RNA sequence: ACUGGUACGGACAAUAUCUAGCGAGGCUGUCUGAUCAGGCAUUGCGUAAGCAGUAGAGUAGCCGUUACGAUCUGCUGAGA
């Protein structure tokens, strides 16, 4: 149980800085395998591994 | 500072009609509250028929 | 369901750590009477370290949750 | 690796005398059971465990 | 002397 | 010079969840034609089929503002978080279920 | 009527400190509903009380 | 297209201790889309919310009259 290579790569791979990922707390056994840019991308597009929503804050 | 400005000093009760210058006259006063809440109360009720209905 | 006062446990308390210390009074409370949710400790902080209001209401299963009431 | 005096000394878990609060203590690493840095600039000091 | 409140009605 | 704009209510409908004659109620009180709210002086007609509600405005109207009109509807009845309102082709929409775990 | 009136007016402060509730500090990034995923139980209970089938 | 400077009338302006381990109410600014409610600015420096009145500086409809609305009174020595 130690994700950081995958929020590394989660964050690369969808461009949005580590700030903005989100690893479903409850899929740490599936994310925990995805070594590779490849499970990556299937785990974002399984909704897994998710991307926050720009900050709503007025100019 | 002004006396009879300032809410809690008796100058301010005695010229403003709070205080008489007993029971009897502050219920006097107060008369005619329970229908001003009466008629808050049915505009509420009135204006709100889906709260009523999740009520239910 | 219980009411905690923590304006009187919190009395005194430096400023900068009331919000952590009213998290070891709840522990405390229930340890008297009998594991915290997040939801519980968003109530605590919800105004900072400088935050926890008067009173709060609180349910204990031991399991200590918020509870919405509309005032306490 | 532990204090030889404490472990000397050696409930207690869960709660040479010199500057001891009132004497007693708790000492939960002998209960259980070389180095050197550069400080006031220049001058050696040499710390070891006492095993 | 404060004469009648509301609570006292 | 008149656009055309589709809500499809078919599948909250059958569910029982969702009255579109009360949406189509919504917005004929609240589009707010030049700024001031019941002001349709036939620029705008609001239809109701049962399942399809039309809209046909020849005055300014957008996509953005029929989804905003629906979701405060949707947040009146507090269905916000269960009921989407997505657009399927260009001015034709719907409303749909989110994500539910069996 | 006027236990009506008293149940409304109960019901908007809950309805405004709940409001207040789950609104927050200095906005964070969002999380969309359309890419989360619920259960099925707390939807029924929702269009329970809400009073449907 | 609906920008401004003008002369005028009235106020400003410079830390030590023990333990586990190691070890020689109001105001100014600002942010929550706006009220309500709060956060921050090293206490920054006594009549609640809501609503009503036909009273109400002013915005907006006609040559008796839509709508909005600062401020004032009542609910309220209330509320905390």
């Amino acid at each position: 149980a130690n994700l950081r290579t995958q929020k590394r790569l989660a964050a690369s791979v969808v461009g949005v800085g580590k700030r903005k990922v989100w690893l479903d707390p409850n899929e740490t056994s599936e994310i925990a395998q995805a070594n590779s840019r490849n499970a990556i991308r299937k785990l974002v597009k399984n909704g897994t591994i998710v991307k926050k929503a720009v900050t709503v804050h007025s100019k | 500072r002004n006396p009879r400005k300032l809410k809690w000093t008796k100058a301010f009760r005695k010229a403003a009609g709070k205080e008489l210058a007993e029971r009897a006259f502050y219920k006097n006063r107060m008369r005619g509250n329970k229908e001003k809440d009466f008629l808050r109360d049915k505009k509420l009720v009135e204006s709100n028929p889906e709260l009523l209905r999740i009520r239910e | 369901e219980y009411t905690i006062n923590l304006h009187k446990r919190l009395h005194g308390v430096s400023f900068k750590k009331r919000a952590p210390r009213a998290v070891k009074e709840i522990k405390k409370f229930a340890k008297l009477h009998m594991r915290l949710a997040p939801e519980l400790n968003q109530a605590i902080w919800k105004r900072g370290v400088k935050g926890v209001e008067y009173r709060l209401r609180l349910r204990i299963s031991s399991y200590v949750e918020p509870v919405l009431v509309a005032s306490a | 690796r532990v204090s030889f005096k404490n472990t000397r000394e050696t409930q207690v878990l869960d709660h040479f005398n010199s500057s001891i609060g009132r004497k007693a203590r708790w000492p939960a690493k002998s209960v259980k059971f070389r180095r050197r840095t550069y400080r006031a600039h220049g001058r050696i000091n040499k710390y070891e465990s006492s095993p | 002397f404060m004469g009648t409140l509301k609570k006292d009605l | 010079i008149a656009k055309t704009f589709t809500v499809d209510v078919s599948s909250p409908t059958e569910n029982g969840v969702f009255d579109p004659a009360s949406y189509a109620k919504y917005l004929i009180d609240h589009i707010k034609v030049e700024g001031a709210v019941g002001n349709l002086g036939n620029a705008v007609t609001v239809t109701e089929d049962g399942t399809v509600v039309t809209v046909v405005s020849t005055a300014k109207f957008s996509g953005k503002y029929l989804k905003y009109l629906t979701k405060k509807y949707l947040k009146k009845n507090q269905l916000r978080d269960w009921i989407r309102f997505v657009s399927t082709k260009t001015n034709e929409y719907r409303l749909a279920f989110y994500q539910v775990t069996p | 009527i006027k236990e009506k009136a008293a149940w409304i007016r109960n019901r908007q402060k809950t309805m405004i400190a709940e409001a207040r509730n789950r609104k927050s500090l200095k906005n964070k990034a969002i999380m969309p509903r359309s890419k989360l995923t619920k259960s099925f139980g707390k939807m029924e209970e929702h269009m329970s009380t809400l009073g449907h089938d």
